[PDB]
């Protein structure tokens, strides 16, 4: 189901910040990037293994 | 799920825009692409140096992105380059170039 | 590198694994444990919900053309700036061939399989020695009747020599070369309705056929030289066990065939009388 | 085997050594059928042996319908002759048969169709124009004509001797491929 | 094999794979598909 702008305005209005956090990250698409600190590109080639 | 890496986890402050140096972009890419092909000419894989090498990203949920690896949900795929034969205007700047050259002069550069 | 990617539960271990897909949970579970492997399954539908390479292969293209905001002065130099890169490609020749054989077996009423059978008959030879050339007719009408029999459809010959006129010859040669052509890459029932409803006749009359002409074929009567004239024989040997008059003269030019064929063919068929009663 | 493969045309080449003034060679003969509107070589028949022969301005002599490399050879040396009470001092040189066609029998139906449906990657069949199967020896390089009347057709030689290899190679597909 | 009947001329067909999807007794081109013998339970509900 769509989480739309207008349920997002609704959210703030609340001030639950958190609850519109986690509903536009964990409950949809999170994702962990690495980016240089000096060029703040995600360009960082990670080996993380 | 994601698997454990080691650089500090931090939260963003502070987006600088800009554009981009041709320097820049080479000094990124990971590949120079070449060949509009994107298949291996042999009805197979992946042309190397085509329109998307394996050391771009990589998807099928199967392979690894030679370049940084396997996940195709970790890789976040890397970029690569074309350098044009002859330089071209950047679309969104045709305007705001039309608008700059009538503030230089167009010999000297002053 | 091998760029290889499998998976396999860590805790079992057991196999080649015995894992299946939740889709709708978007994951993958080894069937033993229930360990989930791996997660967030992207859809495999929808893709192309939204929505040739064994032709048009890997260099690609894109129909250019001018849209509402722009005028003439632009237009016509995308139809001016397009026509510089037309032979470095020999695929005119290609695309236009499939053009060219796109116009002919739409135009010859065919079935939009044998198209692509011809699409690819093209374009899996599409150069030999063999080949040279060779009027590139020769092969878009063999191709053809390659992509057309290859595509469980038998036309005679002398029905694509009405579509394109090939001396009848540089068909043959062409055609052997072609046929071996995919022999080194790895049934003339056909002929039988497709006359009757060149004549307008019910169904029993060719239902018949079938029976008489394979049991005709079956015991002896090599019979013909080219047997799509004994298939006709078979239409008359069974017209004339009706009484539909379809009289000899009317047949031949209907189907274009000797009539002399016929009667000396029939003369097997007024012996032969025999065995050809099924009820 | 045991059946000689039989030869039906010997195709054979001869340089008389001469400009042969063709207009004078088909005037002087005595039935040779030559005018430059169909090729520049008089054609003589000659009955004994009787063999058929065209004649280049180069003076070079392609003989067929030979019954034997003797044939067309004694054939050629006739022809010298005759060229040379013509008026030309023809001569027997550097003589060589370019083409040893033949047909024999090995008299047993074939399943043509088994040999050229599993030989499709050497002989291939349209039986709509020709009921005839090509097949193809390298050692020796040999093409035969196959045909359900047992006719064999063997082609592809200077000498009748690669034909009868062939022949002998050939005979036992045959019999293997017989119908029966 | 399997039951099949022609939709117009509705006769019991039983061909098989690689058969003419096709009636006898009218080229008719139209199949059903003959229905299960194994009985099948409903509630009065
Ligand atoms: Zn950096
Ligand atoms: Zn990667
Ligand atoms: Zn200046
Ligand atoms: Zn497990």
């Amino acid at each position: 189901l769509r989480f739309g702008e207008m349920e997002r305005d609704c959210m703030i209005a609340h001030g639950a910040a958190s609850f519109l956090k986690e509903r536009l990250m964990e409950a949809s698409d999170a994702f962990r990037v690495h980016i240089c600190g000096i060029c703040g590109l995600m360009t960082v080639i990670a080996k993380l293994n | 799920g994601q698997q454990y890496s080691s650089a500090p986890l931090r939260t963003v402050k502070e987006v600088q825009f800009g554009l981009f140096s041709p320097e820049e972009v080479r000094a990124i890419s990971v590949a120079k692409i070449r060949f509009p092909e994107t298949m291996d000419e042999t009805q197979t894989r992946a042309k190397i140096g085509g329109l998307n090498d394996p050391r771009l990203g990589s998807i099928d949920r199967n392979l690894k992105c030679q370049t940084c690896q396997e996940g195709m949900n970790e890789c976040p795929g890397h970029f690569g380059h074309i350098d044009l034969a002859k330089p071209v205007f950047h679309v969104g700047f045709i305007a705001k170039i039309k608008k700059v050259c009538e503030c230089v002069c167009m010999h000297c550069g002053k | 590198p091998n760029l290889n990617i499998v998976l396999t539960c860590p805790e079992c271990k057991v196999y080649p694994p015995k894992i299946v897909e939740r889709f709708s949970e978007g994951d993958v579970v080894c069937a033993l444990c229930g360990l989930v492997l791996s997660d967030k399954l992207v859809d495999t539908r929808s893709e192309w919900r939204t929505f040739n390479p064994l032709l048009d292969g890997n260099n690609l293209s894109t129909r250019i053309g001018k849209g509402e905001t722009t005028d003439m002065r632009f237009t016509k130099e995308l139809n001016k700036a397009q026509g510089k890169n037309v032979m470095d490609k020999k695929d005119n020749e290609v695309q236009a061939a499939f053009a060219k054989i796109t116009m002919l077996c739409d135009a010859a009423e065919l079935p939009k399989i044998v198209k692509d059978c011809a699409k690819e008959a093209y374009k899996l030879c599409h150069d030999e020695k063999t080949l040279k050339g060779k009027s590139m007719e020769s092969i878009m009408a063999a191709s053809i009747l390659i992509g057309c029999r290859r595509a469980e459809v038998a036309r005679t010959f002398k029905e694509i020599q009405s579509l394109i006129h090939v001396k009848t010859k540089e068909f043959g040669k062409t055609l052997n070369i072609m046929k071996n052509i995919l022999r080194g890459k790895s049934q003339n029932l056909t002929y039988i309705p497709r006359f009757c409803s060149h004549l307008g006749l019910p169904m029993q009359v060719t239902t018949s056929a079938e029976y008489t002409a394979k049991k005709c074929k079956e015991i002896k009567e090599i019979a013909g030289k080219s047997p799509i004239t004994i298939a006709v024989v078979s239409i008359y040997l069974n017209i004339l066990l009706f009484q539909i008059p379809i009289t000899a003269a009317k047949v031949g030019q209907t189907l274009q065939v000797t009539e002399g064929t016929i009667k000396s063919g029939y003369k097997i068929l007024y012996e032969h009388r025999d065995k050809l009663v099924d009820p | 085997s045991g059946i000689v493969p039989t030869l039906q045309n010997i195709v054979a080449t001869v340089t008389l050594g001469c400009r042969l003034d063709l207009k004078t060679v088909a005037l002087h003969a005595r039935n040779a059928e030559y005018n430059p509107k169909r090729f520049a070589a008089v054609i003589m028949r000659i009955r004994e042996p009787k063999t058929t022969a065209l004649i280049f301005a180069s003076g070079k002599m392609v003989v067929t319908g030979a019954k034997s490399e003797d044939d067309s050879k004694l054939a050629s040396r006739k022809y010298a002759r005759i060229i040379q009470k013509i008026g030309f001092a023809a001569k027997f040189t550097d003589f060589k048969i370019q083409n040893i066609v033949g047909s024999c029998d090995v008299k047993f139906p074939i399943r043509l169709e088994g040999l050229a449906f599993s030989h499709g990657t050497f002989s291939s069949y349209e039986p709509e124009l020709f009921p005839g199967l090509i097949y193809r020896m390298v050692k020796p390089k040999i093409v035969l004509l196959i045909f359900v009347s047992g006719k064999i057709v063997l082609t592809g030689a200077k000498q009748r001797e690669e034909i009868y290899q062939a022949f002998e190679a050939i005979y036992p597909v045959l019999s293997e491929f017989r119908k029966m | 094999t399997l039951k099949y009947i022609c939709a117009e001329c509705s006769s019991k067909l039983s061909l098989s794979r690689t058969d003419a999807v096709r009636c006898k007794d009218c080229g008719h081109r139209i199949l059903l598909k003959a229905r299960t013998k194994r009985l099948v339970q409903f509630e009065a509900r």
